[PDB]
RNA sequence: CUGGUCCACCCGUGACGCUGAGGCGCGAAAGCGUGGGGAGCAAACCGGAUUAGAUACCCGGGUAGUCCACGCCCUAAACGAUGCGCGCUAGGUCUCUGGGUCUCCUGGGGGCCGAAGCUAACGCGUUAAGCGCGCCGCCUGGGGAGUACGGCCGCAAGGC
RNA sequence: AGCGCCGGCCAACUCCGUGCCAGCAGCCGCGGUAAUACGGAGGGCGCGAGCGUUACCCGGAUUCACUGGGCGUAAAGGGCGUGUAGGCGGCCUGGGGCGUCCCAUGUGAAAGACCACGGCUCAACCGUGGGGGAGCGUGGGAUACGCUCAGGCUAGACGG
């Protein structure tokens, strides 16, 4: 059974972009969808869309990359260079608004889950609230 | 124009009937102190030829460092082999806090304030490459913008 | 220059042992062979030929590379139909990458051709009239298409990139564009301006390189008659 | 007891002339003039390529041997500097230039720093009106550094303060050659100084 | 007589799941106890050779043992020297075993070679040594030492 | 005006003496005749009323790794199961707010530490003022995630 669906999602995305997939599916769940809204809005992913693979509900995640590069190895740059889980079952991580991390000096992001909904480190700071430090992306 | 700093020169040895037959390896950094460095590792029968070959290889291997007022735009950790290197941005007046290897590279890239740390295997050659690669992976808001803009 | 319904030759090539990457350019599976989607063949043609005119009408040298005996001639011909250098014998390791050095051979070539036309021909022991003649012999075997290169090319025209991988690799490294008529077994990504379709079968190599060299003549300005190498398709 | 020994020898070890004597280190005799190679029986031999360490040391040795301050004294300042706000490098220099004995010299009341020091140890100096004999006393901006009311008549005071008549001086200072008084206007900036020393290396020597 | 397991249908229940300190059971060979059995082989041992000398290797004999029943012992290069579960990440080729419309498609196993990637290197590479989450076990320079002491277990050897 | 250094790490070299001796040595290592390493001398480097030595604590040591490590061949996967406690737990909705987060508030002795001004000619030392999170107590608030109680669901598991 899946132990960390969020980590599973973070990974499907990580795994798919390394082989440069078009899209990539992940079993749908509200919370996951919330993470995606952010990834989308932040521009790490072309976007996402609900779908029904084999009757059950999934989430086509449309990955996005850079342009072809020169020299040997034309493989484009990743838009999602890093995407790692922070909080996890058996070691949840929480933070006060005063203790929210600044991922790659703002060039990156951190997705927290607060009592005011899922928000990036900036959004969170704005509504001055902390929560579970879901993961970071950059 | 370009400045060169010799990172290290070693005298390797090989076996043959009769005895050992030597060679020399040399690590050289080349920078304009304007955000451009290059690493070259040249090996030859003689130390000079080695150094020269190294310098020559270095200029052929350059990196455009996104200097933002003597410092790096953001922190990064790069592992090259068993060597890991930690680069952290620093305010002016801080200086270049680094081992001799990363320093030489950083200084010629025109970095003036940076926090640094050598982890894992501290093999000069490998720490050097981890560094160049760290620098090479540095990105700018401008860059992230073009990237996530799409 | 142009052509549409070219099912009279290309498409479908290579058994079933492909390269997953070239799958974007595959149409369907037939009789154990992969049938290439020509629509895309065309699309790439345009995109590529466009790059051809570019280099053409600027004075840009295109180096042709084809050792695959199924076109080792078609190359050395259409290539001569332009000041374009060619390599059809054996791609020598480092022609581009070590160009400076491999050219020293070119110098020794033409230089030897001098000696073999001067009063010093029948001079000195014929023991040298043998060694030196043979030297010229080999030089003329390989470098007789490479001699037209004073500097690195501005593009590389490879027939089968998988086969001419060593060439492509040297290009790639020197940021020299890679033009290639690759197919089913080849790795797309390694080729900049692709032309997906039979990398094997004279009727295909000739057609492509043909119209390609036409567009090179035309684009650079010269107007020439049909290809003097259609007899080779025998 | 600050050093107290042959000085136009240290200039030699540093390969750069240091003003530890004053007016002789000006008239073809600072030794650095016709004999600028280091001291000792091995002075004229080829110098092996210096270790990173060597460089960062000799450098600090220059910067310190200039103001003639002891390592303990010197180090305390650098630390105080590190702590304070702003570029430690420059600040460190500002603090060094604030030492009474030094300002006294920078005002020309004395030729060298060693002499400037002694003029302070013998109360021949006066800050804001009161006497002060602490060469390490820190002159703050706005302080008037005059000559002992009863020492203005002193022979030595005459010469130096005389040769000071008509002779521009430090843009952060101001000499009223008349009442034999000066005025520490502002903490000098690295710009204001022209010291033969890359403070960067000094900061690095302690970084170790 | 009996355990596991794979496939097809998508019929029933509705997380009923994963892991697992202790515990319990299983656990090659040798070995131990009682009683059987004993052809061949063979520690020990008795001889013959070889050799500088052979307490050996080669040769001729040969007891325990090897085999059975019941009980005990509980170790190993007990090895893929890789803990168990789950999801994700090109393919090619051989093979065992199902179902299908049977060139082939689709499952479950066994092998090679290899994308990406990982690795000190050798190598690994949808049987991972990749990318991730869960839980257990274990490591922390060599020698002393798997020894001494204590506890527990065992008839003992000895084991932990 | 002393004391310690000058093979490398580690700033600083040359002669004589001595010939695996006498001795040095923090680690790596020096000495069996031409020793920059022993003893002396001349030089030199580093500090300076101090300089060395020994002992002890933290550091470097991501060398017990929470931040921040590992276990195929380098210590290092338990011989294999079964399963107790425990740790961990698919998708949807609702109640409660334990964890978590947010305001406010009470605590938080002085001293010390940090900052700013001050007093002894400076400083050490000292005084005055300023800031003070955290940790707990209290009151109110939020409910995404984790927990818990209700109901529901078939994609995990298990049945036919
Ligand atoms: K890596
Ligand atoms: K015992
Ligand atoms: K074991
Ligand atoms: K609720
Ligand atoms: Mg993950
Ligand atoms: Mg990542
Ligand atoms: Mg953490
Ligand atoms: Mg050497
Ligand atoms: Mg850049
Ligand atoms: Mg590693
Ligand atoms: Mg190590
Ligand atoms: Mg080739
Ligand atoms: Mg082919
Ligand atoms: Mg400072
Ligand atoms: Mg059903
Ligand atoms: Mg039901
Ligand atoms: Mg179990
Ligand atoms: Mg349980
Ligand atoms: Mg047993
Ligand atoms: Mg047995
Ligand atoms: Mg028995
Ligand atoms: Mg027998
Ligand atoms: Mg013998
Ligand atoms: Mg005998
Ligand atoms: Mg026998
Ligand atoms: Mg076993
Ligand atoms: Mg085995
Ligand atoms: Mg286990
Ligand atoms: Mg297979
Ligand atoms: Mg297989
Ligand atoms: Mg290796
Ligand atoms: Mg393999
Ligand atoms: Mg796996
Ligand atoms: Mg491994
Ligand atoms: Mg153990
Ligand atoms: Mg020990
Ligand atoms: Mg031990
Ligand atoms: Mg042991
Ligand atoms: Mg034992
Ligand atoms: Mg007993
Ligand atoms: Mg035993
Ligand atoms: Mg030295
Ligand atoms: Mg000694
Ligand atoms: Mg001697
Ligand atoms: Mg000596
Ligand atoms: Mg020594
Ligand atoms: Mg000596
Ligand atoms: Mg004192
Ligand atoms: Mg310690
Ligand atoms: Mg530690
Ligand atoms: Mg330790
Ligand atoms: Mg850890
Ligand atoms: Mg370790
Ligand atoms: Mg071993
Ligand atoms: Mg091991
Ligand atoms: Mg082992
Ligand atoms: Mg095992
Ligand atoms: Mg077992
Ligand atoms: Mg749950
Ligand atoms: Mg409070
Ligand atoms: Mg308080
Ligand atoms: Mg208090
Ligand atoms: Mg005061
Ligand atoms: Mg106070
Ligand atoms: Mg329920
Ligand atoms: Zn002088």
């Amino acid at each position: 059974m899946l132990t960390d669906p969020i980590a599973d999602m973070l990974t499907r995305i990580r795994n798919a972009t390394r082989v440069y997939k078009e899209s990539t599916d992940v079993p749908a769940s509200r919370f996951k969808e919330e993470i995606l809204r952010i990834l989308a809005r932040e521009g790490f992913i072309k976007g996402y869309e609900r779908v029904d693979v084999d009757g059950k509900p999934y989430l086509r995640v449309y990955l996005k990359y850079g342009p072809r590069r020169q020299g040997p190895d034309p493989r484009p740059e990743q838009v999602i260079h890093h995407i790692r889980r922070i909080s996890k079952p058996g070691r949840r991580v929480y933070v006060g608004v005063k203790e929210i991390p600044r991922v790659r000096r703002g060039l990156g992001i951190a997705i927290l889950s607060t009592s005011k909904g899922v928000l990036t480190d900036r959004e969170a700071r704005k509504l001055g609230v902390g929560g579970e430090l879901i993961c970071e992306v950059w | 124009d370009f400045e060169e700093k010799m990172i290290l020169i070693r005298r390797t040895a090989r076996m043959q009937a009769g005895g050992r037959r030597f060679r020399f390896g040399a690590l050289v950094v080349v920078g304009d102190r304007q955000g451009r460095v290059g690493l070259g590792f040249g090996k030859a029968p003689e130390v000079p030829l080695a150094v020269q070959k190294a310098g020559y290889y270095a200029r052929r291997n350059m990196v455009e460092v996104p200097l933002q007022n003597g410092t790096i735009p953001h922190e990064i950790e790069v592992e090259f082999g068993a060597s890991k290197i930690v680069l952290k941005p620093a305010a002016p007046g801080t200086g270049v806090i680094a081992g001799a290897v990363p320093r030489a590279i950083l200084e010629l890239a025109g970095v003036t304030d940076i926090l640094t740390k050598e982890l894992g295997s501290r093999n000069p050659i490998n720490i050097a490459y981890a560094t160049m690669e760290a620098l090479r992976q540095l990105r700018t808001k401008a860059d992230v913008e073009r990237l996530r803009k799409g | 220059v142009k052509e549409l319904l070219e099912a009279g030759v290309h498409f479908g090539h290579e058994r079933k042992r492909w390269n997953p990457k070239f799958a974007r350019y595959i149409y369907a599976e037939r009789n154990g062979i992969h049938i290439i989607d020509l629509q895309k063949t065309m699309e790439e043609l345009e995109r590529t030929f466009r790059f051809i005119e570019d280099l053409a009408m600027r004075g840009g040298t295109i180096l042709f590379v084809g050792t695959k005996k199924q076109a080792q001639d078609i190359v050395r011909m259409e290539a001569e139909r332009a000041g374009m250098p060619y390599v059809n014998q054996r791609w020598l390791g480092g022609m581009l990458t070590n160009f400076k050095t491999i050219s020293q051979r070119v110098h020794r070539l033409e230089e030897l051709e001098a000696l073999f036309a001067s009063p010093e021909i029948e001079e000195r022991p014929k023991k040298e009239q043998v060694r030196l003649k043979h030297e010229l012999e080999r030089l003329q075997k390989y470098l007789s298409g490479f001699r037209l290169l004073k500097r690195l090319p501005d593009a590389i025209f490879v027939v089968d990139p998988t086969k001419e991988a060593i060439a492509v690799r040297e290009a790639r490294k020197l940021f020299i564009p890679v033009i290639a008529l690759a197919d089913t077994d080849s790795d797309p990504d390694l080729v900049d301006y692709i032309i997906p379709g039979n990398d094997d079968a004279i009727r295909s190599i000739q057609l492509i390189l043909s119209r390609a060299v036409d567009l090179i003549i035309q684009a650079r300005g010269g107007v020439v008659e049909p290809s003097p190498s259609y007899a080779l398709v025998q | 007891g600050r050093y107290i020994g042959p000085v136009c020898r240290l200039c030699r070890r540093e390969g750069v002339k240091l003003y530890l004597k004053g007016e002789r280190c000006y008239s073809p005799k600072c030794a650095m003039e016709r004999r600028p190679y280091p001291p000792g029986q091995h002075g004229q031999k080829r110098a092996r390529r210096p270790s990173d360490y060597a460089v960062r040391l000799r450098e600090k040795q220059k910067l310190r041997r200039i103001y003639g301050i002891s390592e303990r004294q010197f180090r305390n300042l650098f630390e105080e500097a590190s702590k304070k706000k702003g570029v430690t490098g420059s600040v460190f220099l500002g603090l060094l230039e604030s030492r009474l004995d030094n300002v006294v010299y920078r005002l020309g009341f004395a030729v060298s720093r060693r002499q400037a020091r002694q003029l302070v140890r013998h109360g021949h100096i006066t800050v804001n009106g009161r006497r002060v004999d602490l060469p390490s006393y820190r002159v703050r901006p706005g302080d008037e550094i005059a000559v002992a009311e009863k020492s203005r008549n002193l022979e030595l005071i005459r010469q130096n303060l005389e040769a000071m008549k008509g002779r521009k001086v430090g843009p952060w200072l101001s000499l009223d050659v008349e009442g034999m008084k000066g005025k520490f206007l502002r903490l000098p900036d690295r710009e204001d100084l022209a010291l033969p020393v890359n403070e960067q290396l000094v900061i690095e020597f302690y970084s170790r």
